[PDB]
DNA sequence: TGCATCCGTGAGCCTAG
DNA sequence: TATAATGGGAGCTGTCACGGATGCA
């Protein structure tokens, strides 16, 4: 979110299980979000 | 955008560390009632109501703003933390 | 401006004898085009009373 | 066991489960000081046994303890303990705070990036508190309690008071929150201006963080309330502070459609 | 002192009954004509704690002076209500009932 | 050895994380037996205590930090040399 | 399984 | 205006009566018009046949009926009563012993009563039973997903009234059957029923790999008796396997018809299916002390047949609108009245053993308590009765129509897949595939074709024309979808001169599947394009050209439009807007033909051919549920003569008959500063100063008085404490005057409560004695305005106890109920959507200046930005504007028929007769082009949109043709640098108002368990600040933010104090302490025998309760 | 079985009604033991019901007063048809009863509901959760209680110690009781009409304090 | 040692109601 | 306080997927 070195102390775990859960909605010839949930 | 926040985020080496100093600062100047601020009369920062420029109330602004100025000093263990409160309330009584 | 209906207590009334609701009395009421001929005049109050 | 407007008594399901236990415990005393027969001391042991458990898990096993004439099951200390309603993810994961407030959210292009609208009526109720003391500061009222009483009616607020949440608003800010909150950018700080009218007024460029519309959509807000609360919205969590993706590194403060299409 | 660790253990019966301030013997909550708790029942102010602030249950105590007096005529220590929320009470079974959890 | 997420946040150290996220009476229950001890290490520990997380404004990296102005830091810097 | 039943057993056995 | 309808098909019939599903279902199963000599078994009548006779001493059932009811509709709703009927039953006791005959007619509480439009009022409150659509009874059979050459064959009879039963072909061979979770082999049950091995292997034997799992020596060898006891055995484990125990219960479970009931469906169903005829609604029969079979081996063989491969049996579509059916209000209320009347029938059998056995009499005998609870709880408490949606008269229409999968007897939301909530082929003309909820609910709940009707077995049934020949007659057939499947079905838009099909190939329907077909060929047709949809999407005109996503957002919106005072019926209409307002009841009518003789504001006075002179009264100003006024204008004058059939009234949201949910607008298609971004909506202030989108409300405010224990509450004008600025608008007793302004924070109704025994604090004795005043020995507790409210005192309802024909609930001394109404404006917030689903929020109210207008100084009415068009596929709107436009300026409107409407050359004709209108008045008037007009007009050939080198009048009508005009900013006064779409749109106020939506709070209610906020703006509650968002502040890293949220906002009482006291103060907010929920979970946890420790850093225990809980 | 009971219930009372017969049956009057029995075991069915079946026990002679109610009001109500009034009811009740007697019996015959009720056909809504708390003061009026006693300590400086130290022993502000007039005057070495004279004129300088600076007025409510 | 089979448990957020 | 009376009764219904324990060849 800054484009530089991340701050000590930053919530990464939350930031990166947000990143990867928020476009879950959009996923859909494709096996998809139950794919996502497989791996 | 907060003004010179760039320039804030680069005194530190965390951005928490940054928010810590001036939440911190912002607290001595609420309790000592501004009269220990590093700003001078033409760098006070000022809001506009209907009878003219007035202090701006925002210690967290005021604080900022001397953080920008940079005589203040910041770090961890520089004085024991009753000798702070003790010296601050004797140059700046309540 | 203000309008006063005699037995009417309120904007959401209805008057006995008359087809109109006072919402609809008042929306006429709007258009209403009254010239004042005295410039210096600026308030009226016009009176109707009508029967039958 | 508490009384409603009504004058009726609302209760616990634990009452009712309790009173199963004690009524069934001291008829087993009973059974036993008389020298009941095995058969009717056993059916009472394996009645308090079941009871026990319909207190602590009900349903776990046997049928669900029922109330009389409902299907419903009684709630166990179980049933409280765990669930989405249960107490940890419904009260101790989260709650619901004060200091808050929610409207229907409205375009609002003049804005700066890190501004908001919030209608005047929901900041007079979101700094209250502040409110009371500027005004006592002002001459505007002898002290807290005379300026809450003047605030209460709403044909008693003047002009003063409206100035006097002007500057009790200066340079803070306000949390805006649209739900479903999918990542740490559905929360943003902004300053508010004070506009008449209802509506929260969103800036455009964070609509597209937010996955907010104006079809309908509404935002709550809260207040931060300490000194180190508000460093922190304004630092951390200011809008014009959040311009790229924590998930990309892109831009997600970028233009939308109608600025695109105009350039 | 302040926290820094959260421990949870199984409780024994004399844990369980150090808790107690008192069994609940009779099934009653509170009485039809006074609304005011059942003596020995599941509300009873002399096992869990005193309605209101600082007043004994019949009225003999009824301030700040008497904190920690048992009243003699009622049986209710004149503390804060918000004990209420806090004070454990116990039943003592007849025959021991397994706990539900180590069981299914 | 590889788990699911679901299996592998019922299988951490914090019983406070593990009964307030799934399976509440089974890992209360063998939390309970194990008289086990959350240390509040994680964020959902101290959420559920209502205390200051351990991240951002409450890292410990940045907890103790102090600001002081250098007329107070020149005045208290002669008081400790008086002594 | 059932208390009831398991009481109506017992009692058929008397 | 004039009216021009386009549109080729003409209809054979009309819409039925649109409510008829709940209207003729009620009726059927009350039977109060038949008399009781003359009713048939079914409903009510059939519950009363079904519970009696009622045996050991003899009571049974001779007829019932019903009276008059005791209060009418209006003062139901005024007094919260029920609209009800009295049920009487006369029913004679008899002792088979003696002979003694007592005969008496018992009275067994009150039924509610169907209204006029097919709704109730229960409680004073008006709610509506919804449809229920549920898996038709019968016998199915349904491949076995584990072995592909298998396949299970399901008897499942009416919810409630039997098991299902499951018969299989194990892998071993053997046929199990498997009743109320648990298997056994057929061959037991079939021996059960008399059958032997000759028999069966002559039955059976043509499939040769079955009859021999089938065989059972031992089976075989055992006499019925023997199988019974056998059977009973398998069944119940444990109880002794008496005889006659053995026989109750196989009884009961397969045979008795109070205790399993297939449907008459079930029944119809199962000897369709296996070619059988059934007796009654049972699987066997007990005839001369042996049960005799007539369901088991039917459905044996099939299966047998279709697991071999025989020709003519199938598996069955379990969608197949032919397999589920619809439960309407008639058959649920009958279901709960048998329910009802079986416990009665509990408590009589009880009683017939209790007592004296001489003296005995059916009103000793006979406690109504059980049926008047069970049929209470049906109509009070059921899912399936919803509070009725009454915001405009089509919202009680459609939700009249409305169709539930949900429901006792029906599925929960996780058992919903994908197959139900499909849309069936077999939907085709009885269920709308468009009309249904988004999100969670979608597929499960939906609406009733037009044209669709629900037959008497609860198939619901679409028309069709017969064609023989090349003819199509005029003669309909309403086929269910198994009937349907058997023709081939051409299209309603196929040419026709006359009655004969014109064209040498015309599309249709094959079981759905479209097929190109000769005209000889052709069995029956289509009768309309409207028989597809639902009544909403039915009122949404150009639908061909919209996407079905949003045409259901808009056909589901029309059903929160708010009734405006000034309304309008669309310019664009499809049709069937004046059926709406008929069926629905909004509007009013003249019986018969005859003259006006009096009009008033209150009432029509209307003298009949016949001499009689009626009268109607004229709902005016009432509440509906969701506070839309419900409000009737006359729309006649004196003396103006009418005819049977004519209007006399306006409902609210109806145009001289028409439906009217909005108004028409002026609208431009164009981006504006940003203020449209997003779905915004930019609206002139002129719409606001002629009262468009002007809408009344109404809310009742009610407040009790009642006896205590420290005194009574007093509803009075003499409050402690309280100025006469406070108490102006009081009248003598304490309550609001009629038509008094009332502001957030005003007395509505003054009451005074009894203080609570309390011993005032020494600060308290104190000041009291400092200021020499007595402490009141009564409370200000009276009903102020809530935040946000507010408006006009038009009604006040007051109640005491002891005043004649009032009496209250236990305790409660008098009831006041304060109506304030209120003329809400439009405002921003507010939210308008048009007919495609083109939805938004009012943005920036614009003074007339700022508007886009045309040359001739005409400003638009609303702003629309184009970008809300492409990726919404909703073209219809931009043909409803263009179609606007011309009848804006010829001054008409037009119906455009659904699937059959104004197509594009027409609309250019009528566009180009516009243009006329537009450009020669400002041509003869004595003005040429203007400058800017030819500026447009040159960035309009670089746009390719007109001919160059044409006249300036010959390229604005081009481009007035493709609906765009010239429009100037009223700002600069320079033009749009390109022409722009503007037209006449229908637009409606949405009911989701800012007004309702604002709410803030500081600090309020807590609960009392959690000690966090209350919820809900009624309640003054505080935002839920969810796991969700604690994860957004964690990931933030704002720390102490997130602390505050869960201490300070919330659970810490002491830190909330210390804030708010410090807020006030001017302090710095204090540290937070520990979270009284937490504390809560401490001590459940107890509860629960779990040590809960809170430990130092040196393992020492650590109290958060601060001594107040350890000895 | 519904009356509050369970069958289980009912059958270990009926259990208790059974040993009690045994122990009084006197076989010498040669009836079968099912009767005595029957009778014992009815009585301790119907006692336990009455004792358990409500969560507000009440008495026993209160409950069958409740239920000859409850009979009476449905045998007017099948021979009315039509629910009976507090009147007729009364009527039918005869001797001694009235409209207010019917009514209150009633309210005492009156049920607690559930604070789990479900609110909403779905699963996410209590109907305690719509309950609030009154016991517990409110952030605003434990600050006006705090802000009473600073202002009142603020306007008891304005004194003398002991013309406040008399105000603060007569009206509880230390040790939470009023001390009598002789027992300040032995507190203070100085006769009972003396300390009321001080207490008198206190008083009269805090009603002027007060007349003068109208600092504890807006405290009156 | 390997499978079927059973039991238990979980299945989005905020609003209102 | 005594005629005799001697084993209940509602079920319920269109999901699904996984993990872990039990149950058989
Ligand atoms: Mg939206
Ligand atoms: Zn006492």
């Amino acid at each position: 979110s800054m484009a530089r070195p991340v701050s000590i102390g930053e919530a990464v775990g939350i930031v990166a299980a947000q990143s990867i859960g928020e476009p879950g909605t959009q996923l859909t010839i494709t096996q998809g979000l139950p794919r996502v949930i497989e791996l | 955008a907060e003004p010179g926040i760039d320039k804030l985020f680069g005194m530190v080496d965390s951005k928490y560390r940054l928010t810590v100093v001036v939440a911190k600062r912002a607290q001595q100047l609420l309790r000592h009632g501004f009269k220990n601020t590093v700003l001078e009369p033409e760098e006070r920062p000022k809001m506009q109501t209907l009878e003219g420029l007035f202090d701006d109330p925002n210690a967290v602004t005021w604080a900022m703003k001397e953080l920008l100025t940079g005589r203040l000093v910041f770090g961890e263990n520089l004085v024991p933390e009753d000798r702070l409160q003790k010296e601050m309330e004797r140059l700046y009584p309540v | 401006t203000s309008v006063y209906i005699e037995d009417v207590l309120h904007e959401f009334s209805t008057i006995p004898g008359v087809k109109e609701d006072v919402v609809e009395i008042i929306l006429n009421l709007k258009e209403l085009v009254v010239r004042f001929l005295n410039p210096s005049l600026q308030t009226v109050t016009l009176l109707l009373k009508a029967e039958g | 066991m508490v009384q409603v407007d009504g004058g009726r008594f609302a209760t616990s399901d634990l009452n009712d489960l309790y009173r199963r236990l004690i009524n069934r415990n001291n008829r087993l005393k009973k059974l036993l000081a008389q020298g009941a027969p095995e058969i009717i001391i056993r059916n009472e042991k394996r009645m308090l046994q079941e009871a026990v458990d319909a207190l602590l898990d009900n349903g776990r096993r046997g049928a669900p303890v029922t109330n009389p004439g409902s299907d419903r099951p009684l709630r166990s200390l179980t049933d409280i303990l765990s669930g989405k309603q249960g107490r940890f993810r419904q009260n101790l994961l989260g709650k619901r705070v004060d200091y808050s407030g929610r409207s229907v959210i409205v375009v609002g292009p003049q804005l700066k990036l890190h501004q908001c609208g919030l209608p005047k009526r929901m900041a007079l109720e979101l700094f209250k508190p502040f409110l009371l003391k500027k005004m006592e500061e002002k001459g505007i009222a002898p002290n807290v309690k005379a300026a809450r009483r003047m605030l209460e009616r709403q044909r008693d607020i003047k002009d003063e008071v409206w100035d006097a949440l002007e500057e009790v608003i200066h340079g803070k800010v306000v949390l805006l929150n649209r739900a479903p909150t999918l990542h740490r950018l559905g929360i943003q700080a902004f300053q508010p201006v004070l506009v008449e009218g209802q509506s929260i007024q969103l800036h455009p460029l964070v609509c597209e963080a937010f996955n907010a519309d104006f079809d309908g959509d509404q935002m709550a807000v809260h207040v931060p309330l300490s000194s180190f609360a508000q460093a922190e919205a304004r630092i951390q969590m200011l809008s014009a502070h959040n311009l790229l993706s924590p998930a990309s590194g892109e831009p997600l403060a970028k233009p939308s459609r109608d600025i695109i299409l105009g350039l | 002192k302040e926290v820094r660790k959260v421990r949870i253990a199984l409780a024994s019966p004399e844990k369980i009954r150090s808790w107690s301030y008192g069994e609940v013997e009779k099934p009653e909550t509170i009485n039809y004509r006074t609304l005011k708790p059942e003596r020995d029942g599941l509300f009873d102010e002399r096992i869990f704690g005193p309605i209101k602030d600082y007043e004994c249950a019949c009225g003999k105590y009824k301030r700040q002076r008497f904190e920690g007096k048992v009243c003699e005529r009622c049986g209710v220590e004149v503390t804060k209500s918000i004990v209420r929320r806090y004070r454990m009470g116990h039943i003592e079974l007849a025959t021991p009932a397994a706990h539900i959890w180590f069981v299914k | 050895l590889l788990m699911g997420v679901t299996k592998s946040a019922l299988s951490t150290k914090s019983w406070l994380s593990a009964a307030s996220f799934q399976n509440t009476t089974h890992v209360l229950t063998e939390a309970a037996i194990a008289g086990k001890k959350d240390e509040l290490i994680g964020l959902k520990e101290n959420v559920i205590l209502g205390r200051l997380i351990p991240a951002g404004t409450g890292s410990d990296f940045v907890r103790f930090t102090q600001v002081v102005d250098q007329k107070t830091l020149k005045a208290i810097e002669e008081a400790r040399k008086e002594a | 399984s059932d208390p009831v039943r398991q009481y109506l057993h017992e009692i058929g056995q008397v | 205006m004039e009216i021009k309808r386009f549109g080729r098909i003409r209809e054979v019939i009309p819409l039925p009566p649109l409510t008829e599903i709940q209207v003729e279902s009620y009726r059927r199963a009350l039977q109060a018009d038949v008399p009781p000599e003359k009713r048939e078994n079914v409903g009510i009548q059939a519950a009363f046949r079904e519970t009696f006779p009622i045996e050991e001493l003899v009571l049974d059932f001779l007829e019932y009926r019903l009276g008059e009811p005791p209060f009418p509709q209006d003062e139901c709703r005024e007094k919260d009563l029920t609209y009800q009927a009295p049920l009487y039953a006369r029913l004679q006791l008899i002792h088979k012993d003696t002979g003694l005959i007592k005969e008496d007619e018992v009275f067994l509480g009150h039924i509610p009563l169907m209204t006029e439009d097919g709704s109730f009022i229960i409680n004073g409150a008006d709610r509506v039973i919804v449809s229920q659509i549920h898996r038709s009874p019968g016998v199915y059979f349904t491949p076995d997903p584990a072995r592909p050459g298998r396949y299970i064959a399901s008897i499942i009879p009416l919810p409630k009234r039997g098991p299902w039963i499951d018969l299989e072909v194990e892998p071993n061979g053997v046929v199990s059957m498997k009743v109320n979770k648990r298997k056994f082999p057929l061959v037991l049950l079939l021996r059960v029923l008399g059958y032997d091995q000759e028999t069966l292997a002559r039955e059976l034997g043509a499939y040769g790999e079955l009859v021999q799992g089938l065989m059972d020596e031992s089976v075989f060898a055992m006499r019925p008796e023997e199988a019974l006891i056998r059977l009973f055995t398998l069944l119940r484990p444990g109880d002794p396997p008496k005889r006659d125990k053995a026989v109750a219960y196989v009884y009961g479970l397969i045979a008795d018809p109070r205790r399993y009931d297939l449907g008459e469906a079930g029944r119809y169903k199962a000897e369709e299916k296996l070619g059988i005829r059934l007796s009654g609604r049972t699987l066997a029969r007990f005839e001369d002390g042996e049960f005799k079979d007539e369901v088991f081996l039917p459905t044996l063989r099939y299966l047998f047949a279709l697991t071999a491969g025989v020709p003519g049996h199938e598996v069955d579509d379990i969608d197949h609108l032919g397999n589920r059916r619809i439960r309407t209000v008639g058959e649920l209320m009958t279901d709960q009245f048998r329910v009802g009347l079986a416990r009665l029938a509990r408590g009589v059998r009880e009683r017939m053993l209790m007592g004296s056995e001489d003296s005995l009499t059916p009103a000793k005998l006979v406690n109504s308590r059980p049926l008047e609870a069970a049929i209470r709880e049906f109509f009070s408490r059921s899912q399936l009765s919803q509070f009725k949606d009454e915001t405009n008269p089509l919202s009680s229409l459609r939700h009249k129509r409305r169709i539930s999968a949900l429901g006792p007897g029906g599925l929960t939301r996780e058992r919903a897949g994908f197959d139900v909530r499909d849309v069936h082929r077999t939907h085709y003309g009885r269920i709308c595939p468009v009309e249904t909820p988004e999100g969670a609910n979608i597929g499960l709940i939906t609406s009733l074709a037009a044209y669709a009707r629900v037959d008497e077995l609860g198939f619901i049934r679409t028309p069709y024309r017969r064609v023989v020949g090349g003819v199509v007659t005029d003669e309909v057939v309403y086929m269910t979808a198994t009937e349907e499947d058997r023709y081939t079905i051409a299209q309603a838009n196929t040419p026709l001169e006359g009655n004969r099909i014109a064209a040498e190939r015309v599309v249709a329907r094959r079981k759905g599947e479209p097929v190109i077909v000769s005209p000889e060929e052709v069995e029956f047709m289509d009768v309309s394009p409207k028989q597809v949809f639902s009544v909403n999407t039915n009122l949404i005109p150009f639908l061909e050209h919209d996407d079905a996503n949003r045409a259901l957002m808009g056909s589901n919106m029309q059903t929160q439009a708010v009734p405006l005072i000034r309304a309008q019926a669309p310019v664009v209409m499809t049709g069937l807007e004046e059926r709406v307002v008929r069926d629905s009841l909004a509007a009013l009518y003249a019986e018969e033909d005859g003259e006006v003789a009096k009009v008033d504001g209150n009432r029509i006075v209307v003298r009949y051919e016949d001499g009689r002179l009626v009268e109607y009264p004229l709902r005016r100003f009432y509440r509906s549920n969701q506070g839309t006024a419900l409000d009737q204008r006359p729309r006649v004058v004196v003396g103006q003569r009418v005819r049977k059939g004519d209007l006399l009234a306006d409902g609210p949201a109806s145009e001289n008959g028409f439906l009217a949910l909005g108004q028409n607008v002026l609208v431009a298609i164009m981006p504006f500063d940003g203020y449209n971004f997003e779905d915004a909506i930019v609206i002139s202030e002129e719409l606001l100063k002629r009262d468009f989108y002007t809408s009344i409300h109404i809310e009742r405010y009610e407040i009790e008085a009642r006896d205590t224990k420290l005194g009574p509450e007093r509803i009075t004008r003499d409050i402690p404490h309280l100025s006469e600025a406070a108490l102006r608008d009081l009248d003598e007793e304490g309550v609001v005057r009629i038509g008094a302004e009332v502001k957030p924070g005003d007395i509505l109704v003054g009451r005074t409560s009894f203080k609570g025994e309390s011993e005032p604090t020494p600060e308290e004795r104190l000041l009291r004695s400092i200021f020499g005043e007595k402490a009141r020995d009564v409370k200000d507790t009276s009903l102020r305005v809530p935040p946000g409210e507010g408006g006009i005192v038009v009604r006040t309802v007051r109640l005491r106890r002891g005043d004649p024909g009032v009496e209250l609930k236990p305790g409660v001394r008098e009831v006041v109920r304060v109506y304030v109404a209120q003329k809400r404006k439009l405002q921003v917030g507010d939210k308008l959507a048009n007919r495609h689903g083109n939805k938004g929020v009012v943005a920036k109210i614009l003074p007339v200046e700022d508007m886009p207008h045309l040359p001739d100084g005409t400003p638009v009415d609303v702003i629309l930005n184009p970008l809300g068009v492409p990726s919404r596929m909703n073209l219809g709107q931009i043909l409803e504007t263009h179609l606007g436009l011309a009848g804006y300026f010829l001054g008409q409107r037009y119906i455009s028929p659904i699937f059959d409407g104004a197509k594009e050359p027409e609309i250019k004709e009528l566009l180009a007769q516009a243009f006329e209108v537009y450009f020669g008045k400002r041509k003869g008037e004595g003005f040429g082009v203007d400058k800017r007009e030819v500026e447009v007009l040159r960035r309009a050939e670089k746009l390719g949109l007109v001919t160059p080198g044409k006249t300036p009048e010959e390229q604005l009508k081009e481009l007035f043709l493709q609906g765009k005009v010239v429009l100037y900013d009223g700002r600069t006064g320079e033009p749009i640098e390109g022409p722009i779409v503007v037209g006449q749109m229908f637009i409606m106020k949405l009911y989701h108002m800012v007004e309702d939506k604002m709410h803030a709070r500081s600090t309020g209610p807590y609960s009392l368990i959690t000690q966090q906020p209350l919820g809900g703006k009624a309640q003054f509650g505080g935002q839920r600040f969810g796991e969700m968002e604690v994860w957004a502040l964690e990931a933030y890293g704002a720390a102490h933010t997130l602390q505050e949220m869960l201490t300070l906002k919330s659970d810490d009482i002491e830190g909330r104090n210390a804030a708010y006291e410090a807020i006030i103060k001017g302090e710095d907010v204090p540290e937070p302490s520990v979270p009284e929920s937490f504390r809560v979970l401490v001590k459940e946890l107890q509860a629960l025998a779990l040590d809960v420790q809170t430990l130092d850093e040196k393992d020492n225990p650590v109290d958060i309760f601060e001594g107040l809980a350890s000895k | 079985t519904g009356r509050g009971l369970s069958f289980l219930d009912l059958i270990q009372e009926g259990n208790q009604g059974l040993i009690r017969a045994v122990e009084k049956f006197e076989y010498k009057r040669r009836f079968k033991f099912s009767t005595y029995a029957t009778w014992w075991i009815r009585q301790a069915i119907n006692r336990a019901i009455a004792d358990q079946a409500r969560t507000i026990r009440i008495p026993v002679h209160m409950v069958e007063t409740i239920n000859k109610l409850s009979r009476t009001a449905r045998q007017l109500q099948q021979e009315l048809g039509r629910e009976p009034t507090y009147e007729e009811i009364a009527e039918a009740m005869g001797p001694g009863w009235d409209a207010k007697r019917v009514e209150e019996t009633l309210k005492i015959a009156q049920e607690p509901v559930s604070l789990e009720t479900p609110i909403g056909d779905e699963k996410d809504s209590f109907y305690g959760d719509f309950i609030p708390d009154e016991h517990l003061p409110s952030p605003v009026d434990a600050a006006t209680q705090s802000l009473l006693s600073e202002e009142l300590e603020k306007a008891l400086s304005k004194l003398s110690e002991r013309e406040a130290m008399v105000l603060k022993l007569r009206k509880g502000l230390i040790d939470g009781r009023e001390h009598t007039l002789e027992e300040v005057g032995a507190f203070f070495g100085v006769t009972r009409e003396r300390i009321r004279q001080i207490e008198n004129k206190a008083l009269r300088k805090l009603k002027y304090h007060e007349s003068r600076t109208r600092k504890l007025r807006d405290f009156l409510d």
